[PDB]
C-alpha cells in the first residue's frame, strides 16, 4: 500500500506551505507599507 | 572587529570631520554627552571600530585633530557635538597658515609633528586588531597640503603594513580661492604618489554641481556639502562596521581596483540623491540605483569618464537585496557600453553587499571607480603652474623658507611622469 | 560505526553549512537547544545526559560571518572550540591567504580535526566546502588539503566546490585565484564535484517560483544534494551506497575524477500537486541540461560515468526499465569502453522539506552524479580569461609582495594545459 | 561648575578670561572638598 | 510588455497632452493625487503601458514635457492634474518660441536635444517591451515644428525597430494664424516623410466645422476642441490595454494600412457623437456608427475622400456586440461604394474589436483610413509657398539662423515628388 506514503506525505507540509508562504504575504507588503510611511516621516521632517 | 584611526588636517578637514563624525554618531546612536541610546542591538556589536570606552558608560573617537592656528578648533569644539572629542586630542600650534606649502612643511611641519606622533601613537597602540589610518586634508592651502603630507610620510615610515586610505580637496580647477594654489598642488602630488595607498579625489567645482542639479537646494552652504562627503566617507568602511552578504574591507579594494602601484587615484559616486520634493516619484530598486551610480553627473571629480575609460571599478550595496540583482545589473551595465573598457580585463567590476542600510533609506549604494580621465585633472594644474614657473614671481616666497628650486623641477617632472604613465595604459 | 567529518573554509562553506546542518536537524529530529522532545552517531556525538554536537569544523579568516553564528539562534548547538575565526581576511588574494596569513592558523585548525578525529571510530572520509573566488577559500584550502594529504593517508576526502561562473563575476583577480587552487587540489582531492552560481540562479527561477533569489535558497538547493548523497549510509535501503563505491565507480582514472552533478524533481510547491511524478518523469527530467547547475552543455560532450541514488516509494523494476529507456536515447552519448556506466541505490527515507522553504515535499526523489568531458568547456573559458589578464601582467604585483613566486603562475597554466590535453585525449575513440 | 568649564577656549590669553578660568579652578576644588567632607554617612556638627 | 511612452512638444501639444492624460486618467481611474480609486479590477491588469509604479501605491505617467518658454509649464502645472507628472521630466528652455522653424531647429535645438535625449533614455530603460514612441506636436509656429522633427530624427537613430508614431495639426486653409506657416510646414514634411512610420494629420477647420455641426457648441473653445482629439488617441491604444475578440496593435496597423513605405499619412474619425439635446432620440446600433464613421462630415481632416479613391482603411470597435454585424456592415459599405475604393486591393477596411468601451457609452469606434485626398491639404500649402517663395527676401528672416534657400527648393522638391507619388497610385 504505497499510496499510504503517498497520502501521508501530501498533506501536511505542502498544504502549510501554501499558508505559510500566504502568511508571509501577509507580513511583507505592509511590512514595506510602514517602511513608506517612515519613509513619508523623513520627508517631513527633511522638509522643515 | 577591525578599529581604525581618524586623522583631519587643515580648516577644510576639521569642518569635513565635523560633519563625519555628526553622521557616525548618528547611525550607531550616540548622544552628544557620550551615552550609547539607540534602539537596536546591531549597533554595540562593533562600535570598537571608531569609538574608544572610558570608565564612565561613555564613549570617545579615535579622531586627532591637527591645526597650525587656534581659530579653527574653538569653533569644532563650540558645534553641537564638540564635547565628544577628548580634550587632549585638539593638537595646534599659535602660529598663521601663511597659505604657503613650504612654510607649514619646514618651519611649522618640524615642530608639530614630534608631538602629534607622541598622540598618534597613543591611540594606535591602544587597540591591537588594527587597520590602517585614514586621513582627510585639502591641498590648496598650506596646514593642509604640507603637514598632511609630512604626517603621511611618518605614519608610512612607522607602520608600513597599515594602509594609508587618504580623501584629497583638489583644487578647482576653475572656482579655486589661492594665487599661489597650483605651487601647492603641484608640490604635494609628489609626496602623495609614493606613500598613500588609496587617494579619493573630491572638487568644490562638482558638490555644488550636484547640489544644483539633483538635490535642487535654494542656498547651499559647507554644511550641506560636508554632508554629501560624509555620504562616501560612512558608506566605504560600512562592511567592517555590519553584516552582509559579501563582505569587502578596504584591503579588498585596493587589491583589486589597483592594477599597477602607481594607478590607484579613485573617483567616487554615491546614490541615491533626489530632490526634496521629487522623492513621491521614485521607485527604490536596484536598477534605479545602478541608473544614477554609473551616471556622469553624480560623479563628485570635475572629470568625464566618457572622455577617458575605465580599467577597474567597484560598488558597494547597503541593505537586504538580492545579489542575484546586483549581478545582472552590472553583467548589463557591463556588456552595454563595452567601448569604455579595455579588452585585457575581463570583469573590470567588482560587487559587496552590506545588510544594515543607513537611516530612513531603504536602498544605498556606493561606487568607488578608477578612469583615465584623470588626466584631464592633472593637466589643468600642470599647464597653470607652467605658467607661474616660466615668470618665477611667487617663488620668492618659497624660497624665504630654505626651499630649493628642484622641489618645484622635481615635483613637475613626477606629475608629468604619472600623466604619461595613464597615457600608455590607454591601449 | 560510521562518520563523516565536515570542513567548511570561507563565507561560502559557513552560509553553505548553515544550511545544511539546519536540515540535518530537522531531519534527524534535533531541537535547537542539542536535545530531543538512530543515524545520531554518524553525524552527531552524545555527551550523555541527551546532548548532542555536530561534528563540523569551521574556519575563516574574517571574524564577522563566524561571530554571527556565535549570535545566532543554533550558538547553543555548536561548540565554540569547533567555530574558528581569524583576525584579518586575505582580500581575495590566494598569495595572502597561503603563506603569509593562513600559515598561522594551519596548526591550530589542524589540532581541532585530529581531536575530533579520535571520537570518530567508524570515519570514512572527509566533506569539505570552497569558495574558489575567494582568498581565503582557495589560499587555506590549499594548505588545508596538502597537509591533510600526508597527515591521515588513505582517506577518502571528499570536496564540493563553488566554481566561477561562466559569464558572472564578482572579483576581478578571480582567475588567478581559481587556476592556482585548480594546480593545487588535482593531486590531491580525491573527488571534487563542481557548481557555479549562474546555473543555480537560472534553475531557481525557471524551474522554482522565487521571482527575486537570494542566496539563502541556493545554499539549501545545496544542502539538499549532500543530504540526499550520505542518505545511503543514515537509514535502510535494498541497495546502499558507501563513499569507496562512488570512489570506485564515478572516476575511470586518478586525473578524470571531476564529476557533474544533477538533481531532480526540482518544482514550486504548487505545481507538484497538478502533476504525476512518476519514476520515468524524475528520471528523464535529469539528463536535460537545463538541470545542470554546471552551465555546459552535455550534447557538446560524451559521458563515460554515472551513478544513480534514490530517496522515495521506489521499486527496483522501474529504475531497470528507466535506465533502459535512457539507454535508447540517440541524445545521449556514451563511450565505446563504458558499456554499462550506471551503479543506482535505493534508500527508503523520502527528501525532508523546510517550513518556510522553497521546494515541495517530493515523495519520491533522484540523484545524479556524472562525469563528462564536457566540463572541458569550463576550463578552457578560465584559461581565455586568464591570459588576458596575465599577457599584460594586470594584478602580478599583490601577489609577488605577499609571498607569491612569480615561477608559480606558469606552472599552474602548464598543468591546467597538460589536464586539458588529458580530458581531450581520453575523449578520443580508437 | 565642570560644565561652563568646558565652555572655554584656546591660546586665549586675558586677565578677564584668566581671572574666571583661575577662579573656576578655585571654585571646583572648593566644591569638590565639600562634597568629601560631606561624603561621611555619620555627620556630628553643631549648628549655628 | 508592450509599453508606450508619451512626448508632447511646444504650446499646442502641451495643452493637448494634458486633455489625452486627463481622459485616459479617469479611464482607468486615478484619482488626481495619483493615488487608484477605481472600481473594476480590469483596470489594473495592464496599466505598465502607461504608467509607472511610485512607491507609496502612487502612479506616474510616463509623460516627457518640451517647450522652449516656461509659460506653458506654469499651465501644466497649474492644471487640475499637474501634480500627477514626475516634476523631473519638465524640461524647459528660456527663451521665446521664435514663432521660426529655423530658430527652433539650430539655435535651441542643439541645446535643448541633448538634455531631452537623456530624460528620454531614462523612461526608455524603465519599459521591457517597449512598442514605440507617441509624439503630438504641430506644424505651424516652429517650436513644435522645428523642435518635433528633430526629436523624432534622434529617436528613430536611437530606436530603428521602434514604431514611431506622430499627432500633427497642419496649418488651415482659412484660419491660419501665421504671416508664415507655409515655410515651417514645407520644411518639416520632408522630415516627417523619411521618419515616421505612421502619422495622422488633424486640421483645426474640421474640428470647427465637426463641434459647430453636431456637438452645437455655442462658444467652443479648446478644451471642447481638444476632448474629440483626446478620445481619437484613447480609441488607437485601446487594443493594448484591455481584452477583445480581435486585438489589434499597432505594428498590425502598419502592416496593413500601408502598401508602400511613403505611403503612411492617414485620416482618422471617432464615433459617436450627438448634440447635448439630441442624445433621447438616436437609438444607437452598429449599422448607425458605421453611417457615423464613413459619413465624410465626421472626418478631422479638411480634405473630402469622395473626391479621391480609398487605399486600405481600419476600423477599431469598443464594447459589446456581434461579430457577424461588424462584418456584415464593412462588406455591405465596401460593395455599395466600390467607385470610392481602388480595384486592385480588395477588402480595404479592417476591422477589430476591444471588449472594454469607454465611460458612459454602451460602445463606440474609431475610424483610420488611407486615401489620396490628402494631396488637396499638400496642394493648398504649395500653391501658398509658391506664392511666398516668389519673393525670395521674405526667406532672409530664415537665413539669420543658418537656413541657406537652397533648402527651401529642395524640400519642396520632395513634397511635390510625394504628390506626385500620391497621383500615380490613383489608378
Ligand atoms: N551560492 C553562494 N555562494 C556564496 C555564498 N557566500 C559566498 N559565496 C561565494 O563566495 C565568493 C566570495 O568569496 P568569500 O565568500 O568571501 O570566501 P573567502 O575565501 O573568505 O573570500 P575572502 O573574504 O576574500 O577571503 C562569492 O563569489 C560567492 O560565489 C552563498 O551564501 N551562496
Ligand atoms: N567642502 C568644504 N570645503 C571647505 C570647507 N572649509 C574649507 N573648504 C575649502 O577647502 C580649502 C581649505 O584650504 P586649506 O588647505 O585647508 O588651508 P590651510 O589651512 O592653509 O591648510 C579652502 O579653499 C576652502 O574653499 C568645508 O567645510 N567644506
Ligand atoms: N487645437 C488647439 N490648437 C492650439 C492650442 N494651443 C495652440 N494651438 C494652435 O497652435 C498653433 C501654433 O502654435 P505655436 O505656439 O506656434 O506652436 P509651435 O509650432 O510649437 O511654436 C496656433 O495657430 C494655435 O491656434 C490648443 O490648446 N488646441
Ligand atoms: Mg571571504
Amino acid at each position: 500500500d504505497e499510496v499510504k506514503k503517498i497520502n501521508s506525505e501530501m498533506v501536511a507540509a505542502k498544504a502549510r506551505t501554501f499558508r505559510d508562504q500566504q502568511l508571509e504575504i501577509h507580513r511583507q507588503m505592509k511590512e514595506d507599507e510602514k517602511a513608506e510611511e517612515r519613509s513619508i516621516a523623513d520627508m517631513l521632517e527633511e522638509n522643515r | 572587529v577591525r578599529e581604525i584611526v581618524h586623522i583631519q588636517a587643515g580648516q577644510c578637514g576639521n569642518q569635513i570631520g565635523a560633519k563625519f563624525w555628526e553622521v557616525i554618531s548618528d547611525e550607531h546612536g550616540i548622544d552628544p554627552t557620550g551615552s550609547y541610546h539607540g534602539d537596536s542591538d546591531l549597533q554595540l556589536e562593533r562600535i570598537n571600530v571608531y569609538y574608544n570606552e572610558a570608565t564612565g558608560g561613555k564613549y570617545v573617537p579615535r579622531a586627532i585633530l591637527v591645526d597650525l592656528e587656534p581659530g579653527t578648533m574653538d569653533s569644532v569644539r563650540a558645534g553641537q557635538f564638540g564635547q565628544l572629542f577628548r580634550p587632549d586630542n585638539f593638537v595646534f600650534g599659535q602660529s598663521g597658515a601663511g597659505n604657503n606649502w613650504a612654510k607649514g612643511y619646514y618651519t611649522e611641519g618640524q615642530e608639530l609633528c614630534e608631538s602629534i606622533l607622541d598622540v598618534i601613537r597613543k591611540e594606535a597602540e591602544s587597540c591591537d586588531c588594527l587597520q590602517g589610518f585614514q586621513l582627510v586634508h585639502s591641498l590648496g592651502g598650506g596646514t593642509g597640503a604640507g603637514l598632511g603630507t609630512l604626517l603621511l610620510n611618518k605614519l608610512r615610515e612607522e607602520y608600513p603594513d597599515r594602509i594609508l586610505s587618504t580623501y584629497s580637496i583638489v583644487p578647482s580647477p576653475k572656482v579655486s580661492d589661492t594665487v599661489v594654489e597650483p605651487y601647492n598642488c603641484t608640490l604635494s602630488v609628489h609626496q602623495l604618489v609614493e606613500s598613500a595607498d588609496e587617494v579619493f579625489c573630491i572638487d568644490n567645482e562638482a558638490l555644488y554641481d550636484i547640489c544644483f542639479r539633483t538635490l535642487k537646494l535654494t542656498t547651499p552652504t559647507y554644511g550641506d556639502l560636508n554632508h554629501l562627503v560624509s555620504m562616501v566617507m560612512s558608506g566605504t568602511t560600512c562592511a567592517l562596521r555590519f553584516p552582509g552578504q559579501l563582505n569587502s574591507d578596504l584591503r579588498k579594494l585596493a587589491v583589486n581596483l589597483v592594477p599597477f602601484p602607481r594607478l590607484h587615484f579613485f573617483i567616487v559616486g554615491f546614490a541615491p540623491l533626489t530632490s526634496r520634493g521629487s522623492q513621491q516619484y521614485r521607485a527604490l530598486t536596484v536598477p534605479e540605483l545602478t541608473s544614477q551610480l554609473f551616471d556622469n553627473k553624480n560623479m563628485m571629480a570635475a572629470c568625464d569618464p566618457r572622455r577617458g575609460v575605465y580599467l577597474t571599478a567597484s560598488a558597494h550595496f547597503r541593505g537586504r537585496m538580492s545579489s542575484k540583482e546586483v549581478d545582472e545589473q552590472m553583467l548589463n551595465i557591463q556588456a552595454r557600453n563595452t567601448s569604455y573598457f579595455v579588452e585585457w580585463i575581463p570583469s573590470n567590476v567588482k560587487s559587496a553587499i552590506c545588510d544594515i542600510p543607513p537611516r530612513g533609506l531603504k536602498m544605498a549604494a556606493t561606487f568607488i571607480g578608477n578612469t583615465t580621465a584623470f588626466r584631464e585633472l592633472f593637466t589643468r594644474v600642470d599647464s597653470q603652474f607652467q605658467k607661474m614657473y616660466a615668470r618665477r614671481a611667487f617663488i620668492h616666497w618659497y624660497v624665504n623658507e630654505g626651499l630649493e628650486t628642484v622641489e618645484f623641477d622635481e615635483a613637475r617632472s613626477n606629475m608629468t611622469d604619472l600623466i604619461q604613465e595613464y597615457e600608455m595604459y590607454e591601449t | 560505526m560510521r562518520e563523516v567529518i565536515s570542513i567548511h573554509v570561507g563565507q561560502a562553506g559557513v552560509q553553505i553549512g548553515n544550511g545544511c546542518w539546519e536540515l540535518y536537524c530537522l531531519e534527524h529530529g534535533i531541537q535547537p537547544d542539542g536535545q530531543l522532545p538512530d543515524a545520531f552517531n554518524t553525524f552527531f556525538s552524545e555527551t550523555g545526559a541527551g546532548k548532542h554536537v555536530p561534528r563540523a569544523v569551521f574556519v575563516d579568516l574574517e571574524p564577522t560571518v563566524v561571530d554571527e553564528v556565535r549570535t545566532g539562534t543554533y550558538r547553543q548547538l555548536f561548540h565554540p572550540e569547533q567555530l574558528i575565526s581569524g583576525k584579518e581576511d586575505a582580500a581575495n588574494n590566494y598569495a595572502r591567504g597561503h603563506y603569509t596569513v593562513g600559515k598561522e592558523i594551519i596548526d591550530l585548525t589542524l589540532d581541532r580535526i585530529r581531536k575530533l578525529a579520535d571520537q570518530c571510530t567508524g570515519l570514512q572520509g572527509f566533506l569539505i566546502f570552497h569558495s574558489f573566488g575567494g582568498g581565503t577559500g582557495a589560499g587555506f584550502g590549499s594548505l588545508l588539503l596538502e597537509r591533510l594529504s600526508v597527515d591521515y593517508g588513505k582517506k577518502s576526502k571528499l570536496e564540493f566546490t563553488v566554481y566561477p561562473s561562466p559569464q558572472v563575476s564578482t572579483a576581478i583577480v578571480e582567475p588567478y585565484n581559481s587556476i592556482l587552487a585548480t594546480h593545487s587540489m588535482i593531486d590531491h582531492s580525491d573527488c571534487a564535484f563542481m557548481v557555479d552560481n549562474e546555473a543555480l540562479y537560472d534553475l531557481c527561477r525557471r524551474a522554482l517560483d522565487i521571482e527575486r533569489p537570494t542566496y539563502t535558497n541556493l545554499n539549501r538547493l545545496i544542502g539538499q544534494v549532500v543530504s540526499s548523497l550520505t542518505a545511503s549510509l543514515r537509514f535502510d535501503g535494498a541497495l546502499n551506497v558507501d563513499f569507496t563505491e562512488f570512489q570506485t565507480n564515478l572516476v575511470p582514472y586518478a586525473r578524470i575524477h571531476f564529476p557533474i552533478c544533477s538533481y531532480a524533481p526540482v518544482i514550486s510547491a504548487e505545481k507538484a500537486y497538478h502533476e504525476q511524478l512518476s519514476v520515468a518523469e524524475i528520471t528523464n527530467s535529469l539528463f536535460e541540461p537545463a538541470n545542470m547547475m554546471v552551465k555546459c552543455d552535455p550534447r557538446h560532450g560524451k559521458y563515460m560515468a554515472c551513478t544513480l541514488l534514490y530517496r522515495g516509494d521506489v521499486v527496483p523494476k522501474d529504475v531497470s526499465a528507466a535506465v533502459a529507456t535512457i539507454k535508447t536515447k540517440r541524445t545521449i552519448q556514451f563511450v565505446d569502453w563504458c558499456p554499462t556506466g550506471f551503479k543506482m541505490g535505493i534508500n527508503y527515507q523520502p527528501p525532508t522539506v523546510v517550513p518556510g522553504g522553497d521546494l515541495a515535499k517530493v515523495q519520491r526523489a533522484v540523484c545524479m552524479l556524472a562525469n563528462t568531458t564536457a566540463i572541458a568547456e569550463a576550463w578552457s573559458r578560465l584559461d581565455h580569461k586568464f591570459d588576458l589578464m596575465y599577457a599584460k601582467r594586470a594584478f602580478v604585483h599583490w601577489y609577488v609582495g605577499e609571498g607569491m613566486e612569480e615561477a608559480e603562475f606558469p606552472e599552474a597554466r602548464e598543468d591546467l594545459a597538460l589536464l586539458e590535453k588529458d580530458y581531450d585525449e581520453v575523449a578520443a575513440e580508437s | 561648575n565642570k560644565k561652563r568649564y568646558a565652555s572655554l577656549s584656546f591660546g586665549q590669553d586675558n586677565l578677564s578670561f584668566r581671572r574666571k578660568k583661575e577662579e573656576m579652578e578655585r571654585e571646583a576644588a572648593q566644591l569638590e572638598a565639600d562634597i568629601k567632607t560631606f561624603e561621611r554617612p555619620n555627620v556630628y556638627i553643631t549648628e549655628n
